Order: C-alpha cells, then structure tokens, then sequence
C-alpha cells in the first residue's frame, strides 16, 4: 500500500516553533491535509489543501508542500498544542485515503515528578476464595514511563504479573498499575513480596509481608 | 483500476461541418521535388461531410457529458481545435469489450501510451487533473479508462516529457491496412475562434503500428479539470475513401497543393493532362 | 448545528456482525462524501471506507474489503457501515466525517475531513460478559501523608468495559483515584479505586465503594473496614 | 503451515524407572492451614512404574521421533535437562482435523495454548540455528501443525526471551482433564546429577486450569532440534484413584503425604490420622 | 565437472503448459536440494520452487502455487519443473541451482545456491511469434584495423528472444561480435552479428552465419559475400 | 511476502571500497547470502552464511551481519566487479526464499575509450524484399553512454530509429547499436544517410549512399 511517514515524536519549548515532516512517495504531486487530535476527542482538520486553514484554526498553524517537503508548522507553541498530528492524502494509485503514522507533540516544560507507590497485600476475603492478588498503584509521576518489577523475597517474579501502560491523570502527571496474582500458599510461604518501580533512574520499592 | 460512476449520463447533439480541403498526407516516404505525383490511397475527399463534437473539460454541475462511439469505416480524419491539450487520445476496436482486442492510444502528461489488450473499458473513461496551488501547476492524478486489461498483444510507452497543462489545430489520419495501424499528424497554430479552419496542410507520417486487429468503432478520450467551485475543445471526424489524388511537391519536398481527381469534371481533366491550371 | 452522531458500536465475539450508524444534521448531507476512520486503542488513524455524495461510488480499505459495506440514506441524513466476519483486529473507535464534493467528484484534493463525529466504540474479543469480583483494600498509612490512610476496592476479572466506582454513594468525592483497568492476558479487566481519608476517623466512619458494571447488570457495595490485629 | 517430512523414522527404546514419592499436588480449591486432611483424587501412586524416554535435539539422516502416549485418567510428566529441550505437548484423541486438540507449546517469545481442529504433523518439528555473527542461537522453525481451523480457545502469555543453549533442571507437571477442564500443576527445582527421577518430596503448585471442554486420550511431547552443519530426558507416569493423607503447615504448604494403600504401615497411619511410623 | 543444464523453455500462449528440465552432472545429485529461480527480462531474481535432496519436501513461491509442480529423479540426476496455466507475468529466464543439505535438512541457513545453470528462456505472451528475416551485411573495411574487413548478418524482426548466431558452424569464433538485440517500438527484436575477416580474400573464402531462432523453429544459414555495386 | 531492501545504485572508483547494504524486518536474526550477477551471466555465490566465502571467491569480498545492519563489502574494486548484487535469505515466516531488489555496482572513473562506429547500407536482398535497414554498430567505448543521431542528406531523421541501451562487453567496455528502417524508394530518393555517434563531447559520423 501507499506509505505515509512521520517522525514518532517532536518536542518543543513554549514560544518556539515545531516542524512535523510528512514522508510520502511523490508527495510533491499530492494534496496533504493535517489533523490535530488531543487525547480524548476526535481529530480536527487544521490544514487542508497543503496550506489552507479552516475558519477557526489560528494563524499560528501553516503547511507547506514544496520540493517534496510537506511540513506542518506551529509557531508560538502553547501548552494547548500538545496533541497528535497526522498528515493525510488521497492516493489514486491505490484508491486509498492514507493517514500518516503520526507525531506526538509534547511541549517541553513540565518538571520531573517522582512516582508515589502504594502496595496492598491480598485481602483475607480473596484468600477465602483461594486466590491472592498483590496490588501496586503508581501515581503522580512525570514523564509517563516506568518499569515495574516484582520480587518474591529477594528473587524476581515474572509470572502472574499484569501491568498497565501509563495514562495521563487530570493533573498532567501519569498513573499506572501492576498486579501480581499468586496462590494463597505462595503468599504465605514467603516472608515478603515487593513492588519495585523505576522512574528516571530512581527506584521506589514497597514491600508487604503475610504477617500483617 | 476502478471506474468512476456517473448517475447522470448525457451527450451533446452532433453537428456537421465540411472538410474543406484538409486531410492530405504523404502516402510514401519518398523525397519528391518540383513534380506532380499521382497515387491511389485512402484520402479524405475534398468538401466531405464532417461531424464535430465538443469535449467538456470542466463541470460548473453534476452532469457527465460523454463522448460518443463513432464508426471507423475505412479510416478517419480526426482534428481538434483547443487551447490547452484537452483531447488526450482514442480507443479503437470492434466490440470494445473483453471479448476482442482493442487499441488504446492515450497521452498522459508524462508520455504517450499505446496498448492492445482485451480491455474491459469503463462506461465513462475518465482522466483527471487538479491544480496544485503551492506549486502553481496542474497535476493529473486520475486515470480511470479501463477496469481490466488481459492477454495483451502490444505495448508502447514513449520517453517521458512534460505536457503544458491562439488556438491549436492538431490533425490526424488513421488507417488500418494489412495489419498496420498507420497514423499521420500535423500541428499548426490556428487563429480561429469557432469551427474547423479552411485551408491546406499536408499531414506527415507519425507511426505505423503492427497491431493486426480489426477496427470498426472508436471513441475519444478527453481530460477533466477538477475544480473546487466555458471554452471547451472541439474535435472533427471525417471518413477516408479510395480516391486518386494528384499531389504537388515544391523544390523542398513539401506537398503544397493537391487535386481530388474524382471530385468534379474540372479535376478529372486536371489529372488527365497532369496540370494544376484551371484556365486550360 | 453541524454535527455527526455515531452509534451502533458494541462488544462482539469474532465472526459476528455489527451495523454502525452516523446521523448527520445541520448541513446539506447530499453535498458531502462520507468517510469511516477507525482508531485502535493506543494506535493511529486508519481509513476504512468512503462513499460519494449520491452513493454512486465507494472505495474500501484492503483490511476490510469483502467484509465491510458502506451505504447512505439521503432522505434520512444517515451514513451506515455494515461489518461482517469481524476479527479482533477490528477493535477500534469508529469515526464518521464529511468532506465537500466539488461538482460530482469527491476525490479529496481540495477538501479534507473538516467535520468529525464523536465516535463509537467497537470491541471484538473472545471473552464473555462477566461481572467483577470485588475485594476490599484495607487502609494503609504507609504511602499517604501524615494523619491519612489509603483504602480501596479491587474490582477484579470483569468484561467488558466500563465499571464506575463511587464512594459512600457520592458523599465522598475528593481524594478518590480510580485507576485505569488492566487488560489481563486472560482477556478480562481489573481495576482499583483508592481514596485517602483521615486516620482518626477509621474507628467510627464507614466506607463503602459502589461498584457498577452495567454490561452485566452487577452492582456491588463493598464495605471496607480496617484490619484487626 | 507446512510439515517437514522425514523418510527415516525411528524412536529410541523406552526405559523404566520408579516414581518414588513424587507427583503430589494441591488437589482441592480450598485453602488449608495446619491440618491433616485426607482426600480421594487422582494421584500418582508412590513407587509406581514410570516410563522415561529421551528427546534427541541433535544427531546421518535419522529422525528420532517422540511417541504418542496414552493419557488415561491423567499423567505425571517430568523432565531433567540443562537447556530447555522440552517445549510442550499436544493433547487430543485422534490428533487429526476430525476432532479438537489441545496444544501447549513454549517458543522463545512466550507460551501458547490453543484448541483447534489441528492437522498435526507426523514429526512435529521445532528448529534452532546458530547465528555465528551474533554468537547466539535463534529459533526460526515451527512446524507442529499444517492446519488449524474452528478454534475454540487461545491463550498467549506476555512475551519474553528464552535462554537457548552439572546442575540439571527438574520440571514436573501433573495434567488432569476432568469434566472438560484441563488442570495443570507444576514444580521447578534445580536438580542434582541423579540417575533418573530424584528422590524426595515436593508438592506441585496449581499452574492453570483451562476450560477447554475437549476429550483427551493421547498426547505427544514436543522438543527442539539444533540444526548443525546426553540429550534431554522426560518421565511419564499415570494417575490412579487413590486416597492420600496430606499435611498442611500453618502457611498452607503440603509438607508431607501418605499413600494410604501403599503398605500396611501407611494403612495404619491413615486409620490413626497420624504421620508417625515409630508408634 | 559440476554442471546444471536447463532445457525445455519456449513460447506458449497464456493458459497452456510447459515442462522444464535441469540435467545435473559431476557431483552427488542426491545430496543437494534443487531450486528453480526465474528472472524477468531486466528485473531481479525471483525464487520459484525448491525440492529437498530426496524429494520428500518441497516449497513453492506464492505466485506459482497450485500451478507449478517440482520433481526430481535421483537415478537420472534430473530436476523437473512442470508449469501449468501459464500467465504473461511468468515470462522470464529460468535458472536451476543446487543447495547443500546438512543432515536431512535443506533450509539454507548454513549453505546457499553455490552452483547455477545457464538458464532457459520461457516466454508467455498473447502476441504472435515471428521468425527472423536474415540479410547479409556486406564486408566493410572502413572502421577496421589493418588487413581486416567486417562482414556480418542482420537478424531482423523476430519475436520473441532469444536467437543465437554462429559462423561457419562454430568453426569461426575469433573476431565474432554478436550485438545485443534492440526491442523496436513495433515489439519485434532485431540484432546484428559481425565478424572481422581478412580483406584481400573476401571473394575466395566462404563465410556463412548460422542463425537459430528456436521459439519459431526457424534456422537460416545465410551465405555472406562481397557486394557487387 | 518478506521484503529484502537494497539501494538501487552504488558507484565506486577503482581501488576503493563498495558497501552494499541489505535491509529487512529483523534481518539481524536471519542468515543472509550474497550473489553476484555479471551482465549476461548466471548468478554466482560470493558470500554465504552472512560472512563465509566459497572456495574461489577472492579475499576482498566480505559480508557482515553484526548489529542490525547487513552489508556486503567489495574492497579494492576492479573493473570486473561491475555487476548486480542480490542478497538472499530463507524466510520461515512465509516459507519463501527471498531475494533483494538488487544493487547495480558501476566502477566509475576508468579511462575513457572512444567508440568505433561501423555503418552498413541496406543489402540488395532486403531491398528486393521491400525493406531497407541501416545498421550502425558502436563498440568499445567507456563510459557507457552514447547519443545517436541520423541524418537524411543533412536533415535530422524523425522516426524509424531504434537504439539500444549500452551493454558491457567482455573487456569491460560498452557496445550499442542503432537501426534506421526505410523503404527502398525512400532510400533511393535521398543522396545519403549518416549515422552520428556522440560520446564524451566528440562525434563520429559515418555516411552511406544508395549509389554504392
Ligand atoms: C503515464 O503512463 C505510463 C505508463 O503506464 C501505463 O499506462 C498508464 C496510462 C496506466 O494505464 C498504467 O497502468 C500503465 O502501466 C506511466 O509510466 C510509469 O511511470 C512510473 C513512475 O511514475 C514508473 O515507475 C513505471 O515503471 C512506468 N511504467 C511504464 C510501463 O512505463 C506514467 O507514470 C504515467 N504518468 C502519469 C502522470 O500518470
Ligand atoms: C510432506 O508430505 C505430505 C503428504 O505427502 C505433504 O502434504 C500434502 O501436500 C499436498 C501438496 O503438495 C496437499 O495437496 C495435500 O493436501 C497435503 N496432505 C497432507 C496430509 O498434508 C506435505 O506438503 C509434505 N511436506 C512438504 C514440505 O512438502
Ligand atoms: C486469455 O486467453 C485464454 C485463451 O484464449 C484462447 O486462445 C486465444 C488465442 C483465442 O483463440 C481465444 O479465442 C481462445 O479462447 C483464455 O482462456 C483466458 O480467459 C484469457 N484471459 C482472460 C483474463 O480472460
Ligand atoms: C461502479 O458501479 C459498479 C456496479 O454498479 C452497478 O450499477 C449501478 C448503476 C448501480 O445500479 C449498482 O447497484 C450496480 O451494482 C461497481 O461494480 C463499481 O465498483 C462501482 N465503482 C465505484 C468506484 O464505486
Ligand atoms: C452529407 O450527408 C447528407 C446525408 O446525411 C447527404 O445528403 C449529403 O449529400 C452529404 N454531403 C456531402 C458533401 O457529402
Ligand atoms: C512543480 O511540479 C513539477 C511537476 O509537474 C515539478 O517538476 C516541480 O519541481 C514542481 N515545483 C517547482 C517549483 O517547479
Ligand atoms: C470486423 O468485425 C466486424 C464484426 O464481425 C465484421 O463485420 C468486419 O467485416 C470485420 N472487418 C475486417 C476487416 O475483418
Ligand atoms: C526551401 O528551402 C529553402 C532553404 O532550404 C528556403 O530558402 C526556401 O524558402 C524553401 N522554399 C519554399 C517554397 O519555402
Ligand atoms: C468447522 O466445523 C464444521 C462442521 O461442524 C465444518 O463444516 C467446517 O468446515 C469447519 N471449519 C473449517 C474452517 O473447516
Ligand atoms: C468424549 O468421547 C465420548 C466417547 O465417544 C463421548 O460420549 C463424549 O460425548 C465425549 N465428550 C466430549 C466433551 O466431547
Ligand atoms: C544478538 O541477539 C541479542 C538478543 O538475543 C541482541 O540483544 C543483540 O543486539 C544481537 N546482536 C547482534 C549483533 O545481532
Ligand atoms: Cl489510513
Ligand atoms: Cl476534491
Ligand atoms: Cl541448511
Ligand atoms: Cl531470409
Ligand atoms: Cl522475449
Ligand atoms: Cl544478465
């Protein structure tokens, strides 16, 4: 099929400008449209016909298409411009509307924040059901990338772990969750289990024991 | 590819003009200087009936005006008067479906394409352009002429070029004899605003293709200018007949004048005495 | 009043069918070509199909060709998408969008998808509708601030989304944090909902989490109480 | 996919050992702490006959095949290998497209559990080749079934990286197919260089029970083959209806067991509900 | 003396059958897996099919599945390719190659195609097959060196490729230069084979070019002599 | 359905090093073999098993599969190394033997060699067959680029001209041919025809006449 290439991520400081590259085959002969999609809502057309803005899009946005160089430009970048941007064309050679791979535009500025790690042991009610789930809740960290690792006593556990990918809370920080499922015998035959969270070179390790 | 469908299909009524004295071509490729030469070939008789249509290249607006399928007979004189190159080519054949072979001579912007296949042609052969505002140039990006093309026997693609997207007169004579599709062409810049221009211009040999197919009908292919949202092209069709012509070459080899021997008793005596003088 | 309203999405097992709808209002529906664009969770935009202003032409995506059918009703201002032989890779949010047709042509050189709908969610999973097992997360002050304890509810092994967790029937609003669910390798979701409350009230104040799972008509009001030593 | 065919088909002669006191697992779905409990389930009787074969992972165009074995009421499966030669098993009845079949295989990325109408190969093949420029083995051949239609179950764990190729590893399994449920119990211990099965006691923990709902009467072991320009050994014993007396400690672990019908000493041990033989 | 000699190529209409052969010699044929690789004129290499050393296994390209069948005879040391329902896009030069088998396996991780054949031409076209017109090119000593004149043969208007040209039935090889054919806009090929010969012995020594156009089963032995203008 | 990508063109000077790149999805886990196809010959294996050389390939050929980059390296390039190079792997994800799109290696910078032009008039036998063909043969030129012009008397000839693309000979030079097709009377009606061969700013013109 017809391929539309975009850089996966672009970072810019407020007030500066961001340039997003749409990569296409003979795209100098095609009419490129651009869409902004902030997380949670439908995309919005911001540039059509390579350079035309719809009635409501501010004049900070503009597009070009000259010398096989199609580009979306956002000057005086604001925090509200943090969204995913896609280029899109009509490829008559394959009767396909093709959307680009996408570009995440994050605005550099927010300082790093350390995760808060809350670790709950299996409830007595769950053990009565002959099951046991360790719940590790990770919250209020930035950027939104963590690695979670579980340990039985002091040996790593890779089986029975299920971890979410980070998601943006309502405060621009990120939350994530990790669960460790084990038999009630495993929960009680060990002296402790640990949830280890690494975030930007620092580790927060919480530990729970059955004798609680 | 995939044909574009049109819900409202119409075609303009045909109209008639006259061939004047056009359609003369060089029958052989022999250098002839300052002499009168007579040959019996398929020529367009002087003052022949000519049908002419229009190629609507813009919609301004949901009616598709289609070009008609015309007979080929023993050959055709095809001429077009347009500013920008609206007339793009023709399809030739008999049934014009997948049951028989069909000739396709089309001129997309890059080069000329000549193919002979078992085409399954579209109902409305489409050729589209759109204006690239950021380059200030037209780019053709739609080519929907046939839905299928199998068991091909001939393919020809010329070297690439750039076609520019004061009227122009482009004339063609198509002859399908002994398995060869012979083409003759001539381009002169005409000053007329409406109708075929009266005058004489000898068509030079373009190419003869060993296609080896039978041709009884043909259809004209034009370009459509896609616009966001009146000077259309006109083409002329006359039919060749077996005639004896008396051709006049100048000192350089150009055919300057001709005499249609069987047109009238005056020309019949012009060819018997082998002279171009009507006061004799 | 220009708006597009998608509907018809739902949770379905592989092989089954589903018909999507998109009601348009506020503009001339027969003057625009209508599209379907789906977005898999966490993934980019994928074009599905297009139908021209009068339904005389339609182009499909290779991934859905032979299984999806697009159509439109111009005296009802409605776009349709018939989805047969659904697979797990058809799970996405499906959007409809308009684009102006020039003069019988809806190619997309001069106009793009200027108006998009809210969207409708389609999930294709071999799982079956299951209500959640809810367990208390007894309060702990180890990771909260001074004088504060965090208690919670473990809403485990349910399908499909979503569940809603409130506390004390809405009387407890602040300091609540319902975490996004995890899609376990078994195909079922689990989530947690913690609220941080003062320590000095755990002796007297009662805490109940109100779990609601509409797709299985399950409601659990789990009382959470401190651990006794 | 497409099965690789072998014109020279052989299999090593079987060998016999003894189950000693292995194969005990947690049978019930109730947490039990600090109690001596007697249950009647499918156990591997103490000191029962055990057949053990070899998984040749490199060998002359001789293809040594693993045999198709009965399932009976359940199997105790164990393997003693250094690198993980044993990859999984296929379970079913006819083992063709006419019936459904369970497939539990562990390729380098993750473990895969599927139930389809498989058309299994005559010689199920799993290949690795040595990438000299990376100094590492990479498995690139997976030819277990040629067709897989009308699937009713699929389970894939999260991806990982399996370590490819004298403390051998002991991996033991108990497989039970009861009322459409395929229940698995497992135990992994770093074993010492013993002749066959190691002497000792170790209760196998519940791994997973799969609601497959199919009929299983035969099975076959799947191993890896090292394509090049000792081997692994597995042990199979069969479960029987026995009454066992299991002892749980305060933490829930099965610390010891008694095969009540093994000998007169154990018969009196279960009558008195005690585990002391010098009384 | 390891050799792979393909044969059996020709020209067929779309839909008809054709059988190829690859005669091996000079090695243990039953120890190597045998391949077929085709190459369209002016294009890259495209693998067709493989067969293992003892014929127990074989793999096919998706573009030939259900249409081609590969086989081998280990006592005649011959590889076969049966081609059915031929299409235009199957036109190519077809090579056979060998690949060593380690121990009942011919995957190709440790060994490649170490010996190829010269190839055999397969043309599948709906176009008409046309035999060549062979005319002499009278000796011209203008652009030659010393006592040497260049005469030759014009092989005009044939379809399809290939043709081969020898001189005096292979007895004259030194000085021969056969130029690659031209594909005229008509779709027909034309080539020229010349040979530089002594100048002062043109009317006493006989020179005959041996044109062979196997696609049309045409053989011309044109005698070339000095012209008599 | 596995892609093996290669750069289409690689040009190196004599005595320098040509690096032929081969790309593929997770190609660092596959065993790549390399083949060399000289103009008009069957392919020849030069590198197999990523880096092993067959019995007769010279030492200056070497392959690499370390990193995620597969590469064929031709050191101290000679004139006979002008060929097409294809990488090839066995893909088990599709049970296909997959070749690469190919890389044409041209040795640029060899000494310039002037073309030899030989022009033949129509034979008397072809004229009796109602045809006339002018054969213009061009041999032994480097670089492999010529332009051919035909003249009727002293006027450029429009159509009827068929010219080959240059082809490498046994001596690493190039050869080409051009045909002018005429009718016998057309040939008889002109005073002369001329083959005009231009190569590196110098022109060779041969002329024939219907008298001879
Ligand atoms: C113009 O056409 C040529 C030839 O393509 C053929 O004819 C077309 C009209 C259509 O029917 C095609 O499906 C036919 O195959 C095109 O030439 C191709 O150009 C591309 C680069 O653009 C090149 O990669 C291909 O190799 C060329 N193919 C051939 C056979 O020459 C050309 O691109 C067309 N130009 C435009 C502007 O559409
Ligand atoms: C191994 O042998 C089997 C049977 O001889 C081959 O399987 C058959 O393949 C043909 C096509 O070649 C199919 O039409 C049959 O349906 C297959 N039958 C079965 C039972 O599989 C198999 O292809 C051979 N292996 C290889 C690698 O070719
Ligand atoms: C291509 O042609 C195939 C064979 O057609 C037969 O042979 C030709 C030469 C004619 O004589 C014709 O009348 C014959 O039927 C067809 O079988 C095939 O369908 C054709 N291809 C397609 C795509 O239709
Ligand atoms: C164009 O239409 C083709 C067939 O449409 C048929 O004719 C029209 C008038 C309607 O009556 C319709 O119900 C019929 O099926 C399609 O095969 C073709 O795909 C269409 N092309 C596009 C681009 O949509
Ligand atoms: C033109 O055609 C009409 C009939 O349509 C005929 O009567 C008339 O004579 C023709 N005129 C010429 C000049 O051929
Ligand atoms: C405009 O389009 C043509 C092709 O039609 C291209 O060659 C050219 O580079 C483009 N831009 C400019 C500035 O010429
Ligand atoms: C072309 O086909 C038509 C339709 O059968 C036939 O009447 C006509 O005679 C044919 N012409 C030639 C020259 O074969
Ligand atoms: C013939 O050509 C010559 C130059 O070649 C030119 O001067 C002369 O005008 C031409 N003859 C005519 C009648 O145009
Ligand atoms: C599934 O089983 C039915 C019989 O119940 C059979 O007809 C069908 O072919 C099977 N599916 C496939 C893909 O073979
Ligand atoms: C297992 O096989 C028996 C014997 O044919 C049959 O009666 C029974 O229904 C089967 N069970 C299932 C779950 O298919
Ligand atoms: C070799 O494989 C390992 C993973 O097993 C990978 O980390 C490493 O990058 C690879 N190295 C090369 C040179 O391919
Ligand atoms: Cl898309
Ligand atoms: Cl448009
Ligand atoms: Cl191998
Ligand atoms: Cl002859
Ligand atoms: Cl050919
Ligand atoms: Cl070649």
């Amino acid at each position: 099929s017809y391929e539309l290439t975009q850089p996966p991520s672009v970072s810019v400081a407020p007030g500066k400008t961001a340039t997003i590259t749409c990569g296409g085959n003979n795209i100098g002969t095609k009419s490129v449209h651009w869409y902004q999609q902030k997380p949670g809502q439908a995309p919005v057309l911001v540039i059509y016909y390579n350079s035309d803005r719809p009635s409501g899009i501010p004049e900070r946005f503009s597009g070009s298409n000259s010398g096989n160089t199609v580009t979306l430009t956002i000057s005086r970048v604001e925090a509200g411009d943090e969204a995913d941007y896609y280029c899109q064309v009509w490829d008559s050679g394959s009767d396909h509307y093709v959307f680009g791979t996408g570009t995440k535009v994050t605005v550099v500025g927010q300082p790093k924040a350390n995760p808060t790690v809350t670790l709950f042991p299996p409830s007595s009610e769950e053990l009565q059901a002959n099951k046991a789930t360790l719940v590790c809740l990770i919250s209020d960290f930035y950027p939104g990338a963590v690695t979670v690792a579980w340990k039985a006593d002091s040996s790593p556990v890779k089986a029975g772990v299920e971890t979410t990918t980070p998601s943006k809370q309502s405060n621009n920080k990120y939350a994530a969750s990790s669960y460790l499922s084990l038999t009630p015998e495993q929960w009680k035959s060990h002296r402790s289990y640990s949830c280890q969270v690494t975030h930007e070179g620092s580790t927060v390790e919480k530990t729970v024991a059955p004798t609680e | 590819s995939q044909c574009v469908n049109f819900t409202t299909r119409t075609q303009l009524p045909p109209a008639y003009t006259n061939s004047f004295t056009r359609g003369v071509y060089y029958p052989d490729k022999v250098f002839r200087s300052s002499v009168l030469h007579s040959t019996q070939d398929l020529f367009l008789p002087f003052f022949s009936n000519v049908t002419w249509f229009h190629a609507i290249h813009v919609s301004g607006g949901t009616k598709r005006f289609a070009n008609p399928v015309l007979p080929f007979n023993d050959g055709v004189y095809f001429a077009s008067t347009e500013k920008s190159n609206i007339i793009r080519g023709w399809i030739f054949g008999t049934t014009l479906d997948s049951k028989t072979q069909s000739l396709l001579i089309v001129n997309n912007a890059t080069n000329v394409v000549i193919k002979v296949c078992e085409f399954q042609f579209c109902n409305d052969p489409f050729l589209g352009v759109y204006y690239h505002k950021n380059n200030k140039s037209w780019m053709e990006s739609e080519f929907r002429v046939y839905s299928s093309a199998n068991n091909c026997t001939f393919e020809y693609v010329s070297q690439p070029f750039l076609m520019d997207l004061f009227k122009n007169l482009r004339e063609f004579v198509f002859k399908n004899i002994d398995g060869y599709f012979k083409i003759y062409s001539k381009h002169t810049p005409i000053n007329l605003v409406r109708g075929l221009p009266q005058g004489f211009s000898a068509l030079e040999p373009l190419v003869d293709l060993p296609i080896g197919i039978n041709i009884t009908r043909f259809q004209t292919l034009h370009i459509s200018y896609l616009t966001p949202g009146a000077g259309a092209a006109a083409y002329y069709v006359g039919y060749l007949q077996p005639r004896t012509f008396l051709l006049k070459y100048n000192e350089n080899g150009t055919i300057t004048d001709a005499v249609d021997c069987a047109l009238d008793p005056l020309s019949e005596t012009k060819c018997t005495l082998k002279s171009l003088n009507d006061i004799f | 009043e220009v708006q597009l309203v998608e509907s018809g999405g739902g949770v379905v097992q592989p092989g089954r069918s589903l018909r999507l709808s998109c009601a348009a209002s506020g503009f001339t529906f027969s003057s625009y070509g209508m599209h379907w664009v789906r977005q898999a969770p966490g993934k980019g935009l994928e074009w599905v199909a297009v139908i021209w202003y009068d339904g005389s032409n339609n182009f499909y995506a290779d991934s859905v060709k032979g299984r999806f059918t697009i159509s439109r009703d111009n005296f009802k201002n409605t776009l349709y998408l018939q989805m047969n032989s659904l697979r797990a890779e058809d799970t996405a949010v499906y959007y409809c969008a308009r684009s102006y047709c020039s003069g019988g042509f809806c190619f997309g050189y001069y106009y793009g998808l200027d108006v998009w709908g809210q969207g409708t969610t389609v999930t294709v999973s071999s799982a079956s509708t299951k209500g959640p097992s809810v367990f208390p997360l007894a309060p702990s002050s180890k990771s909260t601030s001074g004088g504060t304890a965090a208690l919670g509810c473990l809403v485990k092994d349910y399908f499909p989304e979503p569940v809603t967790v409130s506390w004390n029937s809405g009387a407890l609003t602040s300091g609540v944090h319902t975490f996004p669910a995890v899609l376990q390798s078994s195909g079922l979701y689990s989530l947690s909902s913690v609220v941080t409350v003062p320590s000095s009230s755990l002796g007297t104040q009662t805490y109940i989490c109100n779990v609601n799972h509409k797709p299985s008509n399950t409601k659990v009001d789990k009382k959470v109480e401190p651990k006794s030593c």
